[PDB]
């Protein structure tokens, strides 16, 4: 529940006897933790709050021109000073103009002109720090069982409802366990200070659209840029770049401002991540959490119920999610109260042996009134199967069709393992890390490869390490010395990075 | 029991503009679609409009060539109907309507599905608006 | 300008700025003047209260104005009241004062 | 002004899709194509000024996709 | 209880000179900030000025275009006003007034931006006559 | 060349830079440098100020 | 045996080192703070070294403040105050390499 049709979902399986599970939780996707005896626990990341951001350096994106004045001086009487350069609201400008008894001087030499101009700032865009203290994280989990079909994405008072629980996580309570009534409680301790890079991101906002912007580069940006304090009459030490002093001939001199350039800003933002705002307080969508999950104290609700012996009906029938398994959705019609219903997947009618797996929870209909809905998803094996439901001689069978042999589900594995090492960096060592010690091996050369090659490469974006990565392929192919090996292993970093976006 | 209350009806000269607004409570306002509907003096019903839960998709009838603008504020439980180039043929009465059993399948009210099975449950006593 | 009270009730005076990023209450301090008295100070950071000041002062705050409600009035609680805070980063400015029968 | 450097270069990665996604592979490519369809004879001086140069094959086409690469932003 | 005294008020004509001082005892004066506020006869009352514990930063209101200089000698307990080109409008008591709030910040020196204050020891104020 | 009345400001190890209002008039000589500071002069971070 | 509370959570110095103040809510006179970094809260192994000393809150009253320094290692690690089901803990993360 929760996950069935996320489509980026992956399954988190066994632990050291129940004592722990690594996880780490990313925004795309969600997690279904399954034990060896115990329910079924859905858990996926929602949304990543910051607050009390503190404005930093706020920027000029459209200019103003006012009233300019000018003042121009003979070949040799010095320079021009007009009144209003001594105005920290005035750009000025001084240049030299041919000058010599026509204009009214008596002497042939260049002269020199003062152009000075008012500047008045509409628009501008602010950049705010965010610490990695006071970021509220808010993971949703759920469990498996009894629920019907309906409430799987439905989101309402889920403090009564008993099967699904909501935990705020913040770097001054790292630590939470959310009570799930009648399943126990699911401990689990969270990092959220390493989550995502937050010293190095600022969040920029324009106008109503925010971003996460990276630092160094909303430092390395050439506009007007004030300082922090908006207190009264502003004033912006950059008074260049954005106005250009177009000069003319014979001493003609003119003031113009450049358009609005709210249109580089749009495009020099690419590969920034977008957020949202509310209120005092920034709303990221896109992040990447990693929770230690202590299930060893979830119990089942099922076990010690009698199985429901009256009938059952498949009304909205079987259906196929993106990685494999089985949703059923089925209504009993017996009173038989709380009870517990028996599905096995099953081929070889004549003796039903069970195959194949149930990942649903400890199956159980909690309603007791006339007629019930549950909601249960099964794995089946890979050939043709029987979908059973029931007891004896009114047991419902659906005939169900599995695709691709255990190679291409391997395949399709690293396939998955490639995408998620490439975009969480060292941390994907920790997905299902019970924790060992080759794992932890593996976890330390990644690091030290992964510093070296983002302090080398990882200045490139998408089509300019295609190109050095066809170039060391090459270099590679042909060196005839023993580092081919090494530069061949370059490009697969390299190439794997563009062929995963 | 949801109480739907309709407010900003009042006599307007011919081309004129109105602000009709719906106040919603006693459910899940965040996540229904709301229509409004009109009833001219002595006429059948007539739909006018309806929007789902974000307001990303508004839907109007034919007579309505984008006079009428529909929107929402989820966290006010407010519908808003903005009437534009008013006429003699808007002089009606404008329930407003909860859609309740949309949902019993799209609990999120957002997706937009061609031809999904719905029903106007909830509705407000309505608004007297006369183009005189 | 003025607030009138009888004994026993509670009163309420407010202090608003126009248009101050929005930040400026919360650093908002109030001071009472009895008539030919020194100024005291009952409430400063918006809503913390000084040790000495009677819990008969208390203060409320938010994005737009800042309030003293003072409840159980006495005779001794007619006065001048005056709120104060930031102009700009370097300032202070008082309110217009609300005399308090 | 006139610089405003990219942001590409340190491009956020996460699972979400980041602003502009749709347009860096087309961006680049589409700008060194109609520079070099509109002013053709530069590809006749870079084949020049990148024979004169470097000893065996490779390096001279390397060369001369350098020069071309290299000509079209002006860099 | 710490107490502040202030002197040096008195009639003036108008565009006079006058030297406003304030003393205090029974705190530490060498890390508190100072303030002189004033309230015009019949009037509310209205900041003035501050300064820091060493005099490194003096800020003044919009009204004082530089007339006023406010300073200070810790090691003699003692805050001064200097006032130049004195006007009709400036007629009133001046009040001293300590800062113990920011004393937060023990040392009474860095100015932040927006910090935290509140005026609860003033002294007795000195009344200024610009006739 | 003779100087007059100093004034300072300094915000934080996580704000932005400090600025006084006399830094936008033409009579005036101002720097900016970075200052150590927190847990003892009145904002919690320990960076450079 | 009671309660510890974060005022201001974490501060970090420039050289690593960290910060924190607690505030005791019981009453038991003077009486060691059982302060620790640790990893893998299940076993508690201390990690780390507590540059402080024999932490200690001297005051005897309702509610007292104290502020201790820790050395914490190079790994992200949890600053953990209490003895048990009450104890207050804090993540902490430290980027150099020995
Ligand atoms: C998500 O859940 C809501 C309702 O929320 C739930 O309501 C109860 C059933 C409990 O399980 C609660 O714990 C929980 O909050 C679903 O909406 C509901 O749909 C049914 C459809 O059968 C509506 O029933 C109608 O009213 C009565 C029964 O009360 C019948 O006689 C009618 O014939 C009719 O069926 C019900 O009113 C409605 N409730 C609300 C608040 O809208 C929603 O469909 C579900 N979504 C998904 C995707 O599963």
């Amino acid at each position: 529940i929760r996950c069935i049709g996320v489509s980026n979902r992956d399954f988190v399986e066994g632990m050291s006897g129940g004592t722990w599970v690594d996880v780490v939780l990313e925004h795309g996707g969600c997690v279904t933790v399954m034990a060896q005896d115990k329910p079924t626990v859905d858990i996926e990341l929602v949304t990543t709050t910051v607050s009390n951001m503190a404005e930093v350096r706020s920027y000029c994106y459209e200019a103003s021109i006012s009233d300019m004045a000018s003042d121009s001086r003979c070949p040799t009487q010095g320079e021009a000073y007009l009144d209003k350069q001594s105005d920290t609201q005035y750009v000025c400008k001084r240049t030299l103009v041919d000058r010599g008894w026509g204009n009214g001087c008596g002497l042939f030499g260049k002269g020199s002109l003062v152009t000075c101009a008012k500047f008045a700032c509409s628009k501008k865009m602010t950049g705010k720090s965010i610490q990695p203290e006071n970021l509220e994280y808010r993971i949703m989990l759920s469990v498996h069982g009894s629920q019907h079909s309906g409430m799987i994405v439905n989101d309402t008072g889920h403090e009564t409802d008993e099967n699904r629980a909501k935990v705020e996580i913040t770097p001054n309570s790292p630590r939470a366990e959310a009570t799930l009534g009648g399943f126990g409680s699911l401990g689990l301790d969270c990092e959220p200070r390493t989550g995502l890079d937050f010293s190095d991101l600022y969040y920029l906002t324009m106008n109503n659209k925010h971003w996460l912007v990276h630092k160094e580069w909303f430092h390395d940006i050439p506009l007007p840029w004030h300082a922090g304090a908006d207190t009264g009459t502003p004033h912006w030490n950059n008074k260049e770049a954005l106005v250009e002093f177009k000069d003319a001939h014979a001493k003609r001199q003119t003031v113009v401002v450049l358009g609005s350039q709210e249109g580089a800003v749009h495009t020099a933002l690419a590969g920034a991540l977008e957020a949202e705002m509310d209120g005092a307080k920034g709303r990221l969508s896109s992040g990447h959490l990693k929770c230690r999950l202590k299930m060893d104290k979830l119990r089942l609700k099922g076990v010690s119920y009698s199985l429901c012996t009256a009938a059952f009906t498949f009304t909205k029938i079987p259906a196929e999610t993106l990685h494999g398994t089985v949703t059923v959705e089925v209504q009993y019609a017996g009173t038989d109260g709380p009870c517990k219903v028996p599905a096995q997947m099953a081929v070889d009618m004549q003796t039903l042996t069970p195959v194949g797996r149930l990942i649903t929870a400890n199956p159980v209909i909690t309603e007791s009134t006339e007629n019930s809905k549950m909601m249960l998803e099964l794995d089946p094996p890979f050939g043709d199967s029987y979908i059973v439901i029931g007891v004896g001689e009114k047991k419902i069978t659906h005939h169900w069709h599995r695709s691709g042999s255990t190679i291409g589900k391997a395949f399709e594995a690293t396939v998955r393992g490639a995408k998620r090492m490439a975009v969480l960096g060292d941390t994907a060592w920790d997905f299902g890390s019970v924790g060992g010690a080759l794992n932890s091996l593996g976890k330390g050369i990644h690091q030290i490869f992964g510093a070296a090659f983002k302090s080398l490469f990882g200045g490139m974006s998408w089509f300019s390490q295609i190109l050095i990565g066809t170039l060391l392929m090459w270099l590679g192919l042909n060196t005839k010395n023993g580092s081919i090996s090494l530069m061949c292993l370059a490009l697969g970093g390299v190439l794997i990075f563009l062929s995963t976006a | 029991e949801v109480q739907l209350v309709e407010s900003g009806g009042g006599l307007v000269r011919p081309g004129g503009s109105l602000r009709l607004s719906c106040a919603a409570s006693g459910f899940s306002y965040s996540n229904h679609w709301m229509h409004w509907v009109r009833q001219a003096p002595g006429k059948g019903l007539v739909w006018v409009s309806r929007i789902n839960s974000d307001g990303s998709t508004r839907n109007y009838a034919d007579f309505v060539k984008g006079r009428f603008t529909i929107s929402r504020d989820n966290a006010e439980n407010t519908l808003y109907l903005e009437m534009n180039s008013l006429t003699a043929d808007d002089t009606a009465v404008y329930y407003c309507v909860r859609d309740g059993v949309r949902f019993y399948y799209d609990s999120t009210g957002y997706y937009p599905d061609s031809f999904f099975k719905y029903g106007m449950d909830v509705w407000g006593q309505g608004t007297t608006v006369t183009v005189s | 300008v003025s607030v009138s009270g009888s004994p026993g009730q509670s009163i309420t005076i407010s202090c608003t700025g126009t248009s101050s990023n929005a930040d400026t209450y919360n650093l908002v301090s109030w001071y009472q003047q009895r008539p030919g008295k020194a100024p005291k100070l009952m409430i400063y950071e918006g809503t913390k209260r000084p040790s000495g000041v009677s819990n008969r002062f208390s203060a409320s705050k938010s994005a737009t104005a800042a309030s003293l409600t003072i409840s159980g009035l006495q005779p001794e609680d007619e006065a001048d009241y005056y709120c104060c805070s930031y102009a700009t980063s370097r300032t202070l400015v008082f309110g217009g004062g609300t005399k308090l029968t | 002004a006139v610089t405003l450097p990219s942001h590409s270069t340190r491009k956020l990665q996460t699972r979400s899709q980041t602003w502009l996604e749709s347009r860096e592979y087309t961006k680049h490519l589409i700008r060194v194509e109609n520079w070099i369809f509109r002013n053709p004879g530069f590809a006749l001086a870079a084949a020049a000024i990148a024979w004169l140069l470097g000893s065996s094959t490779s390096q001279k086409v390397i060369y001369l996709v350098m020069i071309l690469l290299i000509a079209p932003a002006y860099s």
